[PDB]
């Protein structure tokens, strides 16, 4: 199918507490695979997927001197934020960042990202065409300048057409038997009375691997969106997920009621229902 | 500024069996700032061998972790999960539910 | 493979 890769850096200041931390992990679609934190007693990239391992030396030290380079310059960024919302120096605040590459079913470039936070807000975004920014205030506003007057959308539009792509490329290749083997969830409906007269039909999935699915509960064949209750999909722990979806039906009715599960692992979408 | 207080979910990774090993998961997201307090609970008591993943968040800014501990489930041990987060004036606990 | 590319705010 269609993949991605991204990384997320996290930098957090905290006032009398030493200087800001700064957390960087890498993924390809829903597994992780480096993880670098300046609180380590040993900050360095450290591989957290076993088809990273076989990397070289050359290329542990890259990340790690970008990482290091980073949270100096994410320190300098918080700092700078204080002055562009006239913010004291006595609060903790955050900076998040996120940037990757999609490619499409065929292999190519999809789209690339640039995005980034400030106290959970949107701050400032590389726009879809690579060349332009979407400033979400007055302060960054002026970050935008100073990246226009830089050229770096040109500089992170060659990253993300170019290395971005290919490491991407590399790494689901070396990691084909994982990052290239979508787990179909495991599916069945449970069955719990609320009264005499209502039970909760649950629809479950289990083991699935990637992340993304869709659950849904049909009445007489019409969705039943605003009456079902569904739950944020979950890590399982061995690298897959877990969801379900829950709707309160009148006793004698249950046999009315079909979930409905779309996944990638699927060759089709499932049709399930209360089997006592 | 703006705060995210945390979504909990208490399950195993596993469907419990009584007696069979097992994970105990505790999965808190949606939050904001980063900053948090988890313990797990067995009997009212925070197990001690308790790890967690590494901090990332989500597409909407909010952070993300799981944690998570080898358990053998039974009839009588009850478990749970106690989150601490600056949106709370008091500790939040989450009972373990095998069926949820 | 991490992106090289300073953003100074």
């Amino acid at each position: 199918g269609s993949h991605s890769m991204r990384y997320f850096y996290t930098a957090m200041s905290r006032p009398g507490r030493g200087e800001p931390r700064f957390i960087a992990v890498g993924y390809v679609d829903d597994t992780q695979f480096v993880r670098f934190d300046s609180d380590a007693a040993s900050p360095r990239t450290e591989p957290r997927a076993p088809w990273i391992e076989q990397e070289g030396p050359e290329y542990w030290d890259r990340n790690t001197q970008i990482f290091k380079t980073n949270t100096q310059t994410y320190r300098e960024n918080l700092r700078i934020a204080l002055r562009y919302y006239n913010q004291s120096e006595a609060g903790s605040h955050i900076i998040q960042r996120m940037y990757g590459c999609d490619l499409g079913p065929d292999g190519r470039l999809l789209r690339g990202h640039d995005q980034s936070a400030y106290d959970g807000k949107d701050y400032i975004a590389l726009n879809e065409d690579l060349s332009s920014w979407t400033a979400a205030d007055t302060a960054a506003q002026i970050t935008q300048r100073k990246w226009e007057a830089a050229r770096v959308a040109e500089q992170l539009r060659a990253y993300l057409e170019g290395l971005c792509v290919e490491w991407l490329r590399r790494y689901l290749e070396n990691g084909k038997e994982t990052l290239q083997r979508a787990d179909p969830p495991k599916t069945h409906v449970t069955h719990h009375p609320v009264s005499d007269h209502e039970a909760t039909l649950r629809c479950w999935a289990l083991g699935f691997y990637p992340a993304e699915i869709t659950l849904t509960w049909q009445r007489d064949g019409e969705d039943q969106t605003q009456d079902t209750e569904l739950v944020e999909t979950r890590p399982a722990g061995d690298r897959t997920f877990q969801k379900w979806a829950a709707v309160v039906v009148p006793s004698g009715e249950e046999q009315r009621y079909t979930c409905h599960v779309q996944h990638e692992g699927l060759p089709k979408p499932l049709t399930l229902r209360w089997e006592p | 500024m703006i705060q995210r207080t945390p979504k909990i979910q208490v399950y195993s990774r596993h469907p419990a069996e009584n007696g069979k090993s097992n994970f105990l998961n505790c999965y808190v997201s949606g939050f904001h700032p980063s900053d948090i307090e988890v313990d797990l609970l067995k009997n009212g008591e925070r197990i001690e061998k308790v790890e967690h993943s590494d901090l990332s968040f989500s597409k909407d800014w909010s952070f993300y972790l799981l944690y998570y501990t080898e358990f053998t489930p039974t009839e009588k041990d009850e478990y749970a999960c106690r989150v601490n987060h600056v949106t709370l004036s008091q500790p939040k606990i989450v009972k373990w539910d095998r069926d949820m | 493979q991490a992106s090289q590319e300073v953003k100074n705010w």
